[PDB]
């Protein structure tokens, strides 16, 4: 068993909880109180290794926060996530993104830029500009939906990889 | 202090 510690990051409404939620119990919570922060450890296999994730699910974005100081320190992967219906939400990534590597003190931090909610027609954010972001960073970009599950594993499983070759790099 | 914003409070 691999110990490995996301910290799930983004605007409020992205889908954070949403995705967080499918990856640890497999199913879609509608609603989810948008205040709560909250930490979840799961056993899981990734590429014939079995891992322990141990994710942190972020919320108060105008509010202090010891365990989101604490995760933020200590996270060895970021994912980065953006609604694909929402403009704000994707400019806020290099926000996120930038004060990640600043607390880290590191420009090589692992992250994985997330698109979420692929399943809705209305679309803002076309997927060249995010796909140029997560290239212009070095990261990669996977488009997901906690609604359907569509690429929810992809994601996260992405980040467990990333970090794999940030470790076996230093 | 540490921005952008981000978190608020991250310092
Ligand atoms: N259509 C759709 N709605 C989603 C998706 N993921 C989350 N939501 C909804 O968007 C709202 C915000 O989700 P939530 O996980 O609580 O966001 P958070 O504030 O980022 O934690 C909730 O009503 C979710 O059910 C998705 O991929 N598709
Ligand atoms: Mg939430």
């Amino acid at each position: 068993s691999t110990e490995y510690k996301l910290v799930v990051v983004g605007a409020d409404g992205v889908g954070k909880s949403a995705l967080t939620i499918q990856l640890i119990q497999n199913h879609f919570v509608d609603e989810y109180d948008p205040t709560i922060e909250d930490s979840y450890r799961k056993q899981v296999v990734i590429d014939g290794e079995t891992c322990l994730l141990d994710i942190l699910d972020t919320a108060g974005q105008e509010e202090y926060s010891a365990m989101r100081d604490q995760y933020m320190r200590t996270g060895e992967g970021f994912l980065c996530v953006f609604a694909i219906n929402n403009t704000k939400s994707f400019e806020d990534i290099h926000h996120y993104r930038e004060q990640i590597k600043r607390v880290k003190d590191s420009e090589d931090v692992p992250m994985v830029l997330v698109g979420n909610k692929c399943d809705l027609p209305s679309r803002t954010v076309d997927t060249k500009q995010a796909q140029d972001l997560a290239r212009s960073y070095g990261i990669p970009f996977i488009e997901t939906s906690a609604k359907t599950r569509q690429g929810v594993d992809d994601a996260f499983y992405t980040l467990v990889r990333e970090i794999r070759k940030h470790k076996e790099k230093m | 202090a540490i921005g952008g914003f981000g978190f608020w409070f991250v310092d």
